[PDB]
Order: C-alpha cells, then sequence, then structure tokens
C-alpha cells in the first residue's frame, strides 16, 4: 500500500503515502501514532512535503508525475498547481522557497506566490533526486550534486538567487546530504558509504570526518541532524544506523534494526524530553529507539507502529 | 486581461492563508 514516508521539517509531522491517499501523524507523545489528518481523493502519492506543522502541503501523485500539487490539506483545497519538462524527483520547502529538482534541473519557487524565480539548468544527472534545502531563513542555501561521476556539492543561496561555493566532499558520487537547522553545517555521503563528513556553510571547510565502523560498503539512505546539531543519524540498507556527536571519528551509539535491506528514513527528534531516533521503513512500521546523549552505546527499542494507522 | 489580477490576489491570499503556523 505504502509508497512514501517523511518527516517534516521540525521532526513534529510524520506523512506517509499510498496507493488511496496519504496520511500525517504527530510526533509529540510515544505510546500511539495518532493520526492527525487522512486524505482520500488523491490516488499513488508519491511525494508529500509538508510546510512544517502548517497547513500547507506539496504532493505529487503517481498519476500525474510531472505536476506539482500545493494544496491546504485541512480545507481540502488546491490552491495552484505546476508542470514541469519531466518527473518529478524532490520536492523540498522553508517558509521562503519551494525548491522542486528533477533528473536535469532545479526550480526554485517563491512559496508566497509560488512563481519561479530562478531555474537552474544542465545540472549533472541526478536520478535520485538527491539535494538538500536548509529550514533557516537567513541561511538559506540549496545543496545538489555538482557531478554525476564525483562527490562534488553545489551549494546556491536561492534568496540571492546565486551559487555560494562548491564542496569537493567525495571521490565517489554522492548518496545523501543534509543541512542542521542553523543551516550552516552540511552532512554528506557518497555511494560508498565509508566516511560521513559535515561541511561548513557556505565556507566549505571539513568541520568532521566519521567513520561508520569501516568494514565492507553500504548505500547510506538517509542523513538527519537533530534539532539542536549536536547529533547526526546516517541510516543505509543494512540493519545498523550510526548516530555521530559533534563534539572536539566513530559512532558515538547505534541501533539494530529488526531488518536488513528495506529503505528507511530515520530522524532525531525529543519525544517527552527524551531524545529519540525515529526509523521509517518500507517495511511499514515505524521504530522509536531511546538515545542517551551522554553515554551512548547501543539504543533500545521503546515502541514499533505500523505506518498505516 | 486583468482576470490575472484577482486571481494572483486570491494565490497569495490563499498561500499565505495556508502556510500560516
Amino acid at each position: 500500500q505504502l509508497l512514501f514516508a517523511n518527516f517534516n521539517q521540525d521532526n513534529t509531522s510524520l506523512a506517509v503515502g499510498s496507493k488511496s491517499g496519504y496520511k500525517f501523524f504527530s510526533l509529540s507523545s510515544v505510546d500511539k501514532l495518532e493520526q492527525i489528518y487522512e486524505c482520500t481523493d488523491t490516488e499513488d502519492v508519491c511525494i508529500v512535503e509538508r510546510l512544517f506543522s502548517s497547513s500547507l502541503v506539496a504532493i505529487v501523485s503517481l498519476k500525474a508525475p510531472r505536476k506539482l500539487k500545493v494544496c491546504h490539506f485541512k480545507k481540502g483545497t488546491e490552491i495552484c498547481n505546476y508542470s514541469y519538462s519531466n518527473t518529478i524527483l524532490a520536492v523540498k520547502l522553508n517558509r521562503q522557497r519551494l525548491i522542486v529538482c528533477l533528473e536535469e534541473s532545479l526550480y526554485i519557487h517563491n512559496i508566497r506566490d509560488m512563481k519561479v524565480l530562478h531555474t537552474i539548468r544542465e545540472t549533472p544527472p541526478n536520478p535520485a533526486g538527491l539535494c538538500a534545502l536548509s529550514i533557516n531563513n537567513d541561511n538559506c542555501y540549496l545543496a545538489y550534486p555538482g557531478s554525476a561521476t564525483i562527490g562534488e556539492v553545489q551549494v546556491f543561496d536561492t534568496i540571492n538567487l546565486r551559487a555560494a561555493n562548491m564542496i569537493p566532499a567525495h571521490d565517489s558520487p554522492l548518496a545523501a546530504l543534509a543541512f542542521d537547522a542553523s543551516g550552516t553545517k552540511l552532512a554528506t555521503a557518497s555511494e560508498k558509504g565509508t566516511v560521513i563528513r559535515v561541511f561548513s556553510i557556505p565556507e566549505g571547510q571539513k568541520l568532521f570526518e566519521f567513520r561508520r565502523g569501516v568494514k565492507r560498503c553500504v548505500s547510506i539512505c538517509s542523513l538527519a541532524f537533530s534539532m539542536d546539531g549536536m547529533f547526526l543519524s546516517a541510516s543505509s540498507n543494512t540493519e545498523t544506523v550510526h548516530i555521530f556527536k559533534l563534539e572536539t571519528g566513530r559512532a558515538f551509539a547505534t541501533v539494530r534494526l529488526p531488518f536488513c535491506g528495506h529503505k528507511n528514513i530515520c530522524s532525531l527528534a525529543t519525544i517527552q524530553k527524551i531524545p529519540r531516533l525515529l526509523v521509517g521503513a518500507a517495511d511499514g512500521y515505524l521504530y522509536m529507539y531511546n538515545l542517551d546523549p551522554q553515554e551512548g552505546g547501543e539504543c533500545a527499542l521503546m515502541k514499533q507502529h505500523r505506518l498505516d494507522g | 486581461e486583468k482576470d490575472s489580477r484577482r486571481r494572483q490576489a486570491r494565490l497569495q491570499k490563499e498561500l499565505a492563508e495556508a502556510a500560516k503556523e
């Protein structure tokens, strides 16, 4: 049933897209996954991107994969839509900008009127829709791959509509990108998946380099900062999630998933005063683990909830 | 055709209303 699961910008909302529509779940308690919204009028929803805890949502359906719909989900109204020359691979938004990622181009919209402010053309092919957008209005940067064969990151100022830097992050092509909440740090991983790096933004200085216990190569599918920027989680197509602590090389804490190979999305969220690792997995569950921010180590499972409600 | 005028007005009002936190 499920096609999509993702967290909003401050980890207060979980979106689950399915063949029959989509749902939002709040993330403010532990005992139950509390559904706050369900839509059944749109089929095969492959992208659902909420703006924080507002009523604005951007939706893409497999029935019209080149069309972005911007809606007021509580009222159930379509505000406007936009169609692109190729399929939409990712949508990112903050309080000032909405970014649409195609394989070969990026569109930067003013979210106040949905006008296109700038189009980045002929990007290196980006079939994964890999990109990241800062949630901070003062450091409003977009990151996307500057090469399809080397791990270079283009950093683009979405307010002033100009390039800020290009960062040689990894030798192999990029696999994952994430901004911290301040917009001044960018976490990066390559297709080899052996090193997670953190760079300052826009200066591009390497600040941290983390090893995932070495070993073999993984396909990193998710990087996520905690809201205070002290912790960074990295998940993959394996059973291990690593959590790094950005104090002045190796994992500070780990979690062992009950599966090996499903794609998943992680986030670091504080719920009822306790920092937690949330894992939305393709097996249809949300897993919640308790993180000890002083001791680390292996994190215990607190709850697992069905993503379908 | 100045029909763009009132639709753009409604657009901006509706986007601001939806984005209200």
